[PDB]
RNA sequence: GUAACGGGGCUAAACCAUGCACCGAAGCUGCGGCAGCGACGCUUAUGCGUUGUUGGGUAGGGGAGCGUUCUGUAAGCCUGCGAAGGUGUGCUGUGAGGCAUGCUGGAGGUAUCAGAAGUGCGAAUGCUGACAUAAGUAACGAUAAAGCGGGUGAAAAGCCCGCUCGCCGGAAGACCAAGGGUUCCUGUCCAACGUUAAUCGGGGCAGGGUGAGUCGACCCCUAAGGCGAGGCCGAAAGGCGU
RNA sequence: CCCGGCGAGGGGAGUGAAAAAGAACCUGAAACCGUGUACGUACAAGCAGUGGGAGCACGCUUAGGCGUGUGACUGCGUACC
RNA sequence: GGUUAAGCGACUAAGCGUACACGGUGGAUGCCCUGGCAGUCAGAGGCGAUGAAGGACGUGCUAAUCUGCGAUAAGCGUCGG
């Protein structure tokens, strides 16, 4: 059965973190744990999380056997962006936008 | 209580700072260099 | 309406269109184009046709 | 000097076809803690080739 | 006796989109172009509701011209000669049995190449 | 850049004369349907039948309609056997349109005939909100400069200790009056702010801190100037002055 | 109760008619951005449609073929105010 | 059966298009109302040197923002409900 675990509102935009989560799309779970680690992204550490997250809860909640498991669904969308404004030259303001995503990784035994 | 009260809050007021932000009497026009089809 | 009869902005220089009154009855909060008064409906009909 | 017309999404899609990034694969195994590591990398526990060095 | 015009708005505009189905880019997405759309295609519709009627008169008149050359006449002798013995056979009868049975059409051409005398 | 047959190519696929075939339009004919304007017959209104003829269209004139919110018909009718709204599908009118039904929705809605209009939007460098593109591009604010060891910590190039190196030194050092108003010190926190990270901060929260006979205001005295009892002027308001 | 920094954010359990009513909380449209499935696409020139039209996939069907989606190739075709 | 030729040719998707299913962002649409607009019928048409209109600073068990109140300070005396 499928098992779920979401990061909501993380502080990254969806196009960069989109990046990562292509790699780990479909393998197992071991390999997915064994690849985010040897990756240098900012995002590589919240989509271990949310994967580890998601692990945890499929033995503790659900059933067990972790050692089949693998990345059934991933993917990111965006949430809502802060606004902020930045000074220019010759009196002009621009604004700022801060963007937000959400991560969900589906783990399944099948 | 201060996440998403204040980070929403600063939404607002930067509205009206880039509202503010447009005296336009800087424009400075002339267009220094010579006109483009003069006398 | 409640407010100011100074111009927003100059006539020309700037890139946006002309405006002269923030009570337009085109801007957002203006006025009624045409207003109503109060009024009185009644009409008339002839004694000998009543 | 600016765009005269918005490109359009399916643009947008082909200009970024080459910006997908790679996994590593090479990953090795130490002969004596048996813990992995990338090649000519000391390992977390500080285990080069077998012979313990520094691990701090 | 204020009137909103919501509702009335928005089943409008979504009458004109489930029209561009299929097309092209912001032309099935964005009300202003759809529209413009729609009333091309309309216009071709009825423009090529005519010349429907043109092409497939070509296509038989090529097709009985190419199977009466089989049986050494031309297509001009041919359909003069039906026309001296009284043989009101429509063209796209004739492209179908020049297709579909030879030897009825050997019978036709030769009942023709008789007339021409 | 061939380019003074649309090309390919052509001694007839060129030019005169004659002849018969065929191709060729939304023109004409055939079949089916709609709408006017007349004529002729029945009902002699409507209701009909038999005919003839007409139907490109801007400015503009004339005639018919559809739909939206509100008032009467209304203590009527439909509503958990699921209303308005949102989202698909299927039928049918020449059109604006109408009807039935699947899924969401969870409380209101209106035959029919009349009445009144804030009654229909794509454009006005239209007004307000939201979201794109250029683009993960340009930039990260003085070219005075940094290297290493230890500590804390989930995480250290930027924090705390230590050593070495570099910069200013009529200032980039130590004070006062203006101006500001707790920014001062201690303990805690890192989601926003800091143009990156942050255990750090002039950031959040809680406590604490400013002691005068002699320093300064207040106080005594007047300059430029202000106000000004009476007073002199002036439609009113007021002006000038002892 | 579990993962996490004695975090933020989640997955269970529980209240409730309803939590896809969870405090950014009635309903929740459009632009805009994604994951999955079916078909097409790497020798091809232009307002991107329309008239023809193979092949492929799914559903019904008793043949016989219908319905939905896509659309190779080809005739015509220079947006709106 | 093999070996040579000559001719024809399914299967790829870095990415992209259309259709369908499921989502995110955003806040329209519907339904609400102690908030407004326009009036009929009555009342009153002034307050102040016995210090006004309008304010500053204070006042609670806890410290403040609203509401009251004035060192007798979310209140004091008397007559009725």
């Amino acid at each position: 059965m499928e098992t779920i675990a979401k990061h909501r509102h993380a502080r990254s935009s969806a196009q960069k973190v989109r990046l990562v989560a292509d790699l780990i799309r479909g393998k197992k779970v071991s390999q997915a744990l064994d690849i985010l680690t040897y990756t240098n992204k900012k995002a590589a550490v919240l989509v271990k999380k949310v994967l580890e997250s998601a692990i945890a809860n499929a033995e503790h909640n659900d059933g067990a056997d972790i050692d089949d498991l693998k990345v059934t669904k991933i993917f990111v969308d965006e949430g809502p962006s802060m606004k902020r404004i930045m000074p220019r030259a010759k009196g002009r303001a621009d604004r700022i936008l801060k963007r937000t995503s959400h991560i969900t990784v589906v783990v399944s035994d099948r | 209580m201060t996440a998403n009260s204040r980070s929403m809050n600063l939404s607002n007021s930067v509205a009206v700072t880039v509202y503010e932000a447009w005296r336009q009497l800087g424009y400075k026009g002339s267009w220094w260099w010579p006109r483009i089809r003069g006398p | 309406v409640t407010g100011s009869g100074k111009k927003p902005w100059r006539q020309k220089g700037t890139g946006r269109a002309r405006s002269g009154s923030i009570k337009s009855p085109i801007w957002r909060s203006g006025g009624v184009t045409f207003a109503a008064r109060p009024q009185d409906h009644s009409q008339k009909v002839n004694k000998k046709m009543y | 000097a600016v765009q005269q017309n918005k490109p359009t999404r399916s643009k947008r899609g082909m200009r970024r076809s080459h910006d997908a990034l790679t996994a590593v694969t090479s990953l090795s195994v130490d002969k004596t803690s048996g813990e992995k590591h990338l090649r000519h990398h000391i390992t977390a526990d500080g285990y080069y080739r077998g012979r313990k060095v520094i691990a701090k | 006796a204020r009137v909103k015009r919501g509702v009335i708005a928005r089943a409008r505009h979504k009458k004109i989109l489930k029209q561009a189905k299929g097309y092209y880019g912001a032309r099935s997405r964005v009300y202003r172009v759809a529209f413009q759309a729609v009333i091309k295609a309309g216009q071709y519709a009825y423009r090529d509701r005519r010349q429907r009627k043109r092409q497939f008169r070509q296509l038989w008149i090529a097709r009985i011209n190419a199977a009466a050359r089989q049986n050494g006449i031309s297509y001009s002798k041919f359909i003069n000669g039906l026309k001296k013995a009284s043989v009101e056979i429509d063209r796209k009868i004739l492209a179908d049995i020049a297709v579909f049975d030879k030897v009825a059409f050997t019978a036709l051409v030769e009942k023709a190449k008789a007339a021409l005398a």
